[PDB]
């Protein structure tokens, strides 16, 4: 504790060269002059704009690559986007899709059981881009909180119609990044 | 029928077979197609070259749209 | 001693004394690559497999459902 | 205002936080005026598809292992020395002080 | 039972549904990486004090507990504690996957599968990590939830 | 790169602990006996050319198919001379190894993670108890063996008032998926 | 504090003496910390810890003893914190068809 | 002239570091004696002791030995030393020195390349 | 006497106020993510890099993809390589803020916290339109990245990097030279370089000090040996010295940025070759080759040659590394994940030494510790 | 709906809001969209007055003008109600979740779904 | 050398494939595709017109999309030396020729099952298990057959 008891005279010693020094340091720590800077930035910003986004009538910037709720699309014509490739449980990490399927009556391969967890689907984006035929997509919507958990676990009913609903947003947005792919 | 009413429960709106077997056939002049999807080939689904030597329609195995030789 | 370090493992005593079959799994007859032969796996013959009543998922009990064909090689 | 007297914000280089809605962000990302173009490969490597050259993965030499023993031990230790200049490099560095506006003036970055 | 005893009782259900909406006093339980998300929605963009939320670090004060971020087997004791001190009137906000159904951590040891297992949660906001917006979303969901409360003409017709 | 002390190292340590080295663009690395540990690292950490004072950090890697399958990796580094350095050993379920607590004290934090996720026990630690798992864990999660969803869940259990534990019964069991290819090799 | 392995069975059964005399000064802790004062019966704890250490008498090995004894203080230490006629196969075969 | 400050919160200069660093040398060498010859450590420890014993002595400002070796911080060089002696003392506690015979030693040299853009510890100049 | 707090739960030995040791209980967020990892392929572990660390998001991943192109040897093209960077230095800024601002609410000031959430606020609106979500966006892949830029991100972050600077000069003024400030950290927690060495110290905790040693320098793992900024170390490692580090780094971060910005070739955003990076929608969609790759990617994975490697990154927590075994399959045998917080955490034990409470809290917020990359 | 006001505060602000604005457009279920540049903030020169003062929610903004709200794209919501897709297709509805267990999402196996389906996937001899 | 001609014969093999691997059963048991991914380049240089062909009626076992057959006379040969029954055969000459009957004559043999078994693409496939699932989620147990003795 000598070196410090030394280097704190030895900093005494500097900063203490002359009486005007001295005097404007008394000062400054005593008459509060940081303080009074804070004070007056603090006044600035209480006299500035705000910048609260007002929830519930203005609503925050998204972008069309928005991983929000899962959802499935379905052709122009009118048939299932999905075939069974099963390419979205094989790279899931968190193995949230269940998928059954069987021949349908005309032979086409359809998925005749398609579930997902939004309990346990990490909105990840992985399905939406390992889709061969662009079936599953991550859709714009985010606000869709349920009350109960058995809701929050969805099926390929409501997918499918998650995707009619949201079909035309999905498909500008499906469009702008298809661009950058 | 089965395999619809298997993973589908409204049975009041028009399930994807019906239409698609409602939009009708699709005429083409050449031998052999290629099946994209929709308009746009990026969007749509593989391509898929469907052989029409055969007099019925010949399903594409994608967005199954029944391309049909001309004569 | 055969056991001793099963018993100072840690694992349950339940599932300490279970039969189970060590082979080397055969080679696919899908296809001929012969990579994934002379390997061999502990196989825990844990089929007590059923479907949840809310779901229809594959519900178990086992703890050993899928380690001896997944981690342990 | 009493806030200009001293602080950021009697500089004259000062920078309001909040941005216009009319210069920030023009275009929104799914309408954009421009049409993308990303490029994917090489051009060299469209019409010259050979892997068996750029195969990175699997082109390694493979692993040499070699068994010393003690005769092959006390060989290396006696012709091996040591030298002045053979000791491994230091990686020394040190402080410098030296002020917030020395490089480019403060405004280069 | 009448038509304006119940006029009357409507009235003051819908008096006490509004100061409960209008002042709910959630507590963070701020695990793994929701929390970071719920500061971002209690920041000053998305701001909640406009709504009445503040977050009461004791939990003899706080109105609704929000459990956002990963359950633990460690931490679940400590979870049930926290909420066993809550008054009476009490709701739970499970945010993110993991508090919800375990999330990206389901097939894992000491990982609970969920905050339901622990404490009755009441609304769960389904995200990874789910957006400030939607966070809001789900306590706005949540004054929808209680804006329903007949308490007085359940204690009336009892 | 920078295999300066790596090279110095295996012309100036003693000769008979290192078990194996490799020279490799991964890694350095040193495998050596357990009974020799603590002196290599000692001698390491103390020469002023090898001055790798610095201690990264400890890891396990389990081996079922050896004899003795736990693999204990002790990642160093060199500020001085900028070179990172890596000293492994092999040790068993019950064998205890010695710790290196005293040399780097912040060895003891990962050894007490070692001890829980392996069970490989040292032999001057100040203490052991388990650091990251529950309290009362039976098992070692990062064995091999050790099954992915463990053994054990948690409930509330409204009769007891309390958080108890039961055996697992969890639904949706875990989907494992041999995406390996027969022509990898 | 953790000690080397015992090289000696002696050092190994003085180990175990050592730790069944924790076991016996750590009991009427444990009275207080769960309190079943109704049906404990200390000396029948007693007498079911001595059990325990008499059938973990087939292992012979000292490395085996001492993780034993490691793994017994660790669960004295978490218990101290406070951390919790039809013949027997007709009963198995009216239960389920797993046993 | 003196120096100010060494940069490092817990090294402290030391006035007499050059008479430090010339007992610590000498220590060094007079207590590897001691260790067999034929040992590769302790020619190491011979060859870099005496350069840096013989350009200490050389040198006399702390300056220019500094400047003359390339390693800096006396301060560094008089904790390094110590170092030295407390290795030295640890191998004369336990003997280290000589084959056990019969040893065998896998060296393992595999040239697989890795890209330039990994974290490689670049070799100073 | 001890006195016990409870996802932090930590055991204090006290006097007389004077905290004589501390000792933290830490697996309160263990999950198994070495032992998910293990189980799952590489890509799909990505996303466990993403949630470790989660205030420094991306630089996990880009410790993770190095790892992977060290053990697989594949080369990362100019322009991935430089949007890894700027993007790791967004990162950074975004860590340094969120630590600093937590920091100063728990020292008392409340104001600056909402300040530097709304510059977070416009990083991860970058974050958003990058890639899919503001936090934990799987962007930085092994191989390159996952997608391009959306253009107007270069303009946009220009503009943020101004407001930024004028930002940093902001809170600057208002913590930086007040004696509230100054009482409550200098003098507090000081860490010898010998202690720091000896406990594993990294980053700004171990730069405190003045070790004047700094991982994009020392094994520049990027274009880093082209971007001539600067790195500062403190005279006397403290709280208050540690503070005008993590200032100095966000500086020179933006320094970092507006010279990625600046020299950002045209090119590819990910490896040319398509075994170990998957193809584009059009060439999937076209090529039956590219058909085939892309189903063998999003199926099985990449087999990397068997290796064990150690890959550590400069994250703004500290060195983050990466210990990778391999066996040449599509899994990670083993997957070790060494943390700039677990180390910092045994050092709160000497650093809240003869300290007291609000010394002990300001010590952990100055060490900045995350509990999921401790949990790990 | 200018009473609200006083016991809303936040239709309040809106009202404040749209002092400059201009009325971009109208959905269907009347929500009536605004827009206001010039010395306006970017996170706050688009928005919507639901029309729907008791009780407003932030889930009744349908897809054609969720995008343009959320400034994802700068296509108002009449043009993605020209592109509308045919042939298939639902109306928008809100996230009711709570407003009535014959309003809520059920899965196939729950016990309130109107037709509940057994999964065992296997069928007995049924004599 | 040798990586070369594999290189080029996996290019000519894929250069008509259907660009159907996503409806095929075979995926991640298919030969084609692994040995793609091992031996094969990882581009693809043709971009014109594919072939097709119609698929064949061959019994209610096995399910046929003559599109993906790479007509390596696998079974065509099997029909003949082991099956013992001569239907299958590759007719035609040149890039298109086809293989089955030239009648419409369902295969039928107690051997018939096999013929799905040995085609390395998905060209023949059991039709009771045409989507059923793939090849990953399936746990596979060895073990024996009591139908026959
Ligand atoms: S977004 Fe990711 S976590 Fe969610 S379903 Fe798709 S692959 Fe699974
Ligand atoms: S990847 Fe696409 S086509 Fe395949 S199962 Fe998923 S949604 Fe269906
Ligand atoms: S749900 Fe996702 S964002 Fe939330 S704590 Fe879990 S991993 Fe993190
Ligand atoms: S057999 Fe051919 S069509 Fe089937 S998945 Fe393999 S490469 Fe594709
Ligand atoms: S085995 Fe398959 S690929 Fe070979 S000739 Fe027969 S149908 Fe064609
Ligand atoms: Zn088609």
């Amino acid at each position: 504790t000598k070196l410090e008891d030394e280097q704190r005279e030895q900093l005494a010693k500097e900063i203490s060269k002359d009486w005007s020094s001295v005097f404007e340091r008394s000062i400054n720590t005593l008459f509060l002059t940081e303080m009074v800077r804070g004070l007056m930035l603090t006044l600035k910003y209480f006299f500035e704009t705000k910048v609260t986004i007002n929830y519930p009538f203005e609503k925050g910037p998204l972008s069309p690559r928005f991983r929000g709720e899962h959802a499935l699309r379905r052709y122009p014509t009118g048939e299932e986007r999905c075939i069974a490739c099963k390419l979205c449980e094989a790279i899931c990490p968190a193995q949230a899709i269940t998928i059954e399927a069987e021949e349908r009556e005309d032979g086409s391969r359809r998925t005749t059981r398609y579930d997902i967890d939004m309990t346990k689907c990490i909105y990840c984006g992985f399905c939406q881009e390992a889709c061969p035929v662009d079936a599953i997509v991550e859709g714009p919507n985010f606000e869709f909180a349920t009350e109960t958990h058995e809701e929050l676990l969805y099926d390929k009913e409501k997918l499918l119609e998650n995707g009619d609903r949201w079909e035309t947003e999905i498909a500008e947005n499906l469009r702008s990044e298809s661009l950058y792919r | 029928s089965n395999h619809t009413a298997k993973w589908m429960q409204d049975t009041s709106k028009k399930s994807p077979m019906e239409l698609i077997n409602e939009v009708p056939p699709i005429k083409v002049e050449g031998r052999i197609v290629a099946c994209e999807g929709d308009t746009n080939p990026a969007l749509g689904h593989p391509i898929e070259f469907i052989c029409l030597d055969l007099p019925e329609p010949a399903v594409c195995k994608y967005c199954g749209l029944r391309y049909v030789q001309d004569h | 001693k055969p056991g001793e370090i099963g018993m100072v493992s840690g694992i349950p005593q339940e599932h300490l004394r279970r039969r189970v079959v060590i082979y080397s799994p055969a080679r696919t007859a899908s296809q001929q690559g012969s990579g994934k032969v002379g390997r061999w796996k502990i196989n825990f013959l844990s089929t007590q497999k059923w479907e949840n009543p809310l779901m229809g998922w594959t519900s178990t009990g086992d703890p050993y459902a899928h380690v001896g064909d997944s981690a342990l090689t | 205002k009493p806030w200009e007297i001293t602080g950021p914000c009697a500089d004259p280089e000062y920078r309001s936080a909040v941005p216009l809605a009319t210069e920030y962000r023009l275009q929104c990302p799914a309408t954009t005026k421009e049409k993308p173009c990303i490029p994917n490969s090489l051009p060299e490597t469209v019409y010259d598809i050979k892997y068996f050259s750029r195969d990175q993965r699997r082109n390694r030499p493979p692993i040499r292992r070699t068994v010393l023993k003690k005769a092959d031990v006390e060989k290396l230790a006696k012709e091996q020395t040591f030298a002045v200049s053979d000791f491994p490099p230091v990686y020394l560095n040190s402080a410098v002080e030296e002020d917030i506006n020395a490089i480019g003036g403060g405004y280069q970055g | 039972v009448s038509k304006a005893a119940e006029f009357v009782i409507s009235k003051v259900d819908d008096l006490m549904n509004w100061a409960r909406r209008g002042s709910i006093w959630p507590m963070t339980f701020g695990l793994a990486c929701c929390a970071v998300e719920m500061m971002h929605t209690g920041a000053a963009r998305y701001d909640l004090d406009r709504f009445g939320i503040i977050f009461r670090p004791s939990p003899r004060q706080s109105d609704c507990m929000i459990v956002a971020g990963t359950l633990t087997n460690k931490m679940a004791p400590a979870l049930r504690k926290v909420y066993d001190q809550m008054p009476e009137p009490r709701w739970v906000i499970s945010m993110g996957s993991c508090a919800n159904g375990g999330g990206y951590y389901h097939y894992s040891y000491s990982v609970v599968r969920g905050c339901d297992r622990i404490v009755p949660v009441d609304i769960y906001v389904p995200g990874c990590p789910p957006t400030a917006e939607a966070l809001l979303y789900g306590l706005l969901q949540l004054q929808k939830k209680i804006n329903r409360r007949k308490d007085f003409l359940h204690w009336w017709t009892k | 790169d920078n295999q300066f002390i790596f090279k110095y190292s295996w012309e100036t340590l003693p000769k008979k602990w290192v078990k194996k080295m490799e020279r490799s663009e991964h890694g350095n690395r040193f495998d050596t006996k357990t009974d020799y540990l603590f002196q290599l690292l000692c001698f390491l950490k103390l020469h002023t050319y090898t001055r790798v004072q610095v201690l990264i950090d400890i890891c396990g890697v389990d081996y079922p198919s050896r004899k003795r399958r736990f693999e204990v990796v002790y990642n160093l580094l060199s500020t001085r001379y900028n070179s990172r350095i890596r000293v492994q050993t092999s040790a068993d379920e019950v064998t205890r190894i010695s710790s290196v607590v005293s040399l780097f004290p912040s060895a003891g934090w990962w050894e007490r993670e070692v001890w829980d996720m392996f069970g490989v026990s040292f032999i001057n630690h100040p203490d052991l108890r388990r650091i990251l798992t529950d309290y009362g864990f039976e098992g070692h999660p990062l064995r091999k063996d050790f099954p992915l969803s463990g053994y054990v869940e948690v409930r509330y259990d409204d009769p007891e008032k309390r958080v108890v534990s039961e055996p697992i019964e969890m639904t949706q069991e875990f989907r494992y998926f041999d995406f390996a290819s027969p022509w990898e090799q | 504090k953790v000690l080397p392995n015992s090289a000696s069975v002696e050092e190994a059964r003085q180990r175990v003496f050592d730790f069944f005399r924790a076991t016996c000064r750590s009991l009427p802790s444990v009275m207080e910390i769960y309190n079943l004062y109704d049906v404990t019966s200390v000396a029948q704890l007693r007498s079911t810890v001595a059990s325990e250490i008499r059938k973990n008498i087939g292992v012979s090995d000292p490395k085996v003893i001492d993780m034993l004894l490691f793994k017994g203080m660790e669960e004295l230490m978490n218990v101290v914190n406070h951390s919790k006629a039809i013949s027997p196969f007709l009963k198995n075969f009216y239960s389920s068809n797993y046993f | 002239k003196v120096k100010a400050s060494t940069g490092i919160v817990g090294l402290e200069v030391v006035p007499n570091a050059r008479e430090v660093l010339i007992g610590l040398y000498s220590k060094t060498l007079k207590e590897i004696q001691k260790v067999p010859e034929d040992e590769g450590y302790r020619k190491a420890v011979e060859s870099f002791t005496k350069h840096r014993l013989s350009v200490c002595k050389e040198e006399e400002d702390w300056e220019a030995i500094e400047k003359r070796l390339g390693c800096g911080q006396v301060e560094e060089l008089i904790e390094e030393a110590q170092d030295e002696l407390k290795l030295i003392s640890y191998m004369i506690e336990w003997d280290p020195w000589g084959v056990p015979d019969d040893y065998e030693c896998e060296v393992i040299e595999n040239d697989a390349p890795v890209p330039k853009h990994v974290p490689l510890h670049r070799p100073p100049p | 006497f001890t006195l016990n707090f409870g996802s932090l739960r930590l055991v204090l030995e006290m006097n007389g106020e004077v905290v004589e040791r501390a000792e933290p209980h830490i697996g309160l967020l263990h999950r198994g993510t070495e032992k998910l990892i293990e189980y799952k392929t590489y890509l799909q572990a990505l996303p466990y890099f993403d949630r470790l660390d989660y205030v420094s998001t991306m630089a996990q991943e880009h410790a993770y993809s190095l790892a992977v192109e060290r053990l697989l040897n594949c080369e990362v093209p100019l322009r991935a390589q430089y949007i890894r960077v700027l993007f790791c230095e967004i990162t950074r800024i975004l860590n340094h803020l969120l630590a600093l601002t937590t920091h100063a609410m728990d020292v008392g000031a409340s104001t600056p916290f909402l300040w530097a959430f709304e510059e977070r606020e416009k990083l991860l609106e970058f974050y958003e339109r990058v890639s899919g979500a503001r936090m934990h966006a799987s962007f930085i892949r092994p191989g390159g990245v996952a997608q391009d830029l959306p253009l107007g991100l270069c303009r946009d972050i220009d503009s943020f990097t101004q407001q930024f600077a004028s930002r940093i000069d902001e809170l600057e003024e208002m913590l930086t030279g007040n004696r509230i400030w100054k009482q409550r950290l200098v003098d507090i927690g000081t860490v010898t370089a010998q202690q720091a060495k000896d406990w594993g110290f990294s980053g700004v905790m171990l730069r405190g000090p003045g070790v004047c040693w700094d991982l994009r320098r020392a094994a520049p793992y990027d274009v880093y040996d082209q971007l001539d900024f600067d790195v500062p170390v403190g005279t006397r490692g403290d709280c208050y010295d540690r503070y005008c580090i993590r200032i100095e780094e966000m500086r020179q971060s933006m320094r970092i940025i507006w010279q990625c910005l600046n020299k950002i070739p045209s090119g590819m955003i990910k490896a040319d070759d398509r075994k170990l990076c998957p193809p584009s929608r059009c060439r999937m969609k076209l090529s039956m080759e590219s058909s085939i790759h892309h189903f063998e990617l999003y199926t099985e994975g990449f087999s990397v040659p068997a290796s064990s490697t150690y890959t550590a990154v400069e994250a703004p927590k500290g060195e983050f590394g990466v210990f990778l075994v391999s066996n040449g399959s599509n899994r990670p045998y083993r997957c070790k994940i060494r943390a700039p917080g677990f180390a910092h955490l045994q050092g709160l034990d000497f650093m809240s030494k003869h300290h007291m409470l609000a010394d002990v809290v300001t010590i952990i917020g100055t060490q900045d510790i995350v509990f999921g990359e401790v949990d790990r | 709906g200018y009473l609200r006001c006083l016991p809303d505060g936040n239709l309040l602000q809106t009202k404040i809001h749209n002092i400059g604005a201009t009325l971009v457009g109208v959905d269907k279920f009347g929500n009536k969209y605004y827009e206001k540049l010039g010395d306006t903030q970017y996170g706050r020169h688009r928005w919507v007055e639901y029309a729907e003062k008791s009780r407003y929610n932030a889930s009744q903004v349908p897809p054609e003008w969720h995008g343009w709200l959320h400034f994802i794209t700068d296509h108002t919501g009449d043009e993605l109600l020209l592109l509308k897709p045919k042939r298939y297709g639902v109306e928008h509805k809100e996230n009711l979740s709570g407003e009535g267990e014959q309003y809520i999402y059920h899965s196939k196996g729950h016990a309130l779904n109107p037709g509940q389906r057994d999964w065992t996937r296997y069928q007995p001899w049924e004599s | 050398v040798a990586k070369k001609a594999r290189e080029g014969v996996m290019e000519f093999l894929l250069m008509n494939h259907p660009l159907d691997c996503p409806i095929c059963d075979q995926g991640g048991e298919c030969d084609l595709q692994d040995q793609s991914m091992a031996f094969g380049s990882d581009r693809g240089r043709f971009t014109e017109v594919k072939r097709s062909v119609v698929d064949k009626n061959l019994g209610p076992l096995v399910k046929t999309v003559m599109t993906r057959c790479i007509q390596c006379t696998r079974c065509v040969r099997f029909a003949t030396e082991v099956a013992g029954v001569q239907d299958l055969g590759m007719l035609g000459r040149g890039s298109g020729e086809e293989i089955g009957t030239y009648v419409e004559k369902l295969l039928t043999s107690e051997l018939s099952g096999n013929v799905i078994d040995i085609c390395p693409v998905g060209a023949l496939t059991s039709k009771p298990f045409a989507f059923k699932a793939r090849n990953w989620e399936l746990k596979g147990t060895e073990t024996i057959d009591v139908t026959d003795a």
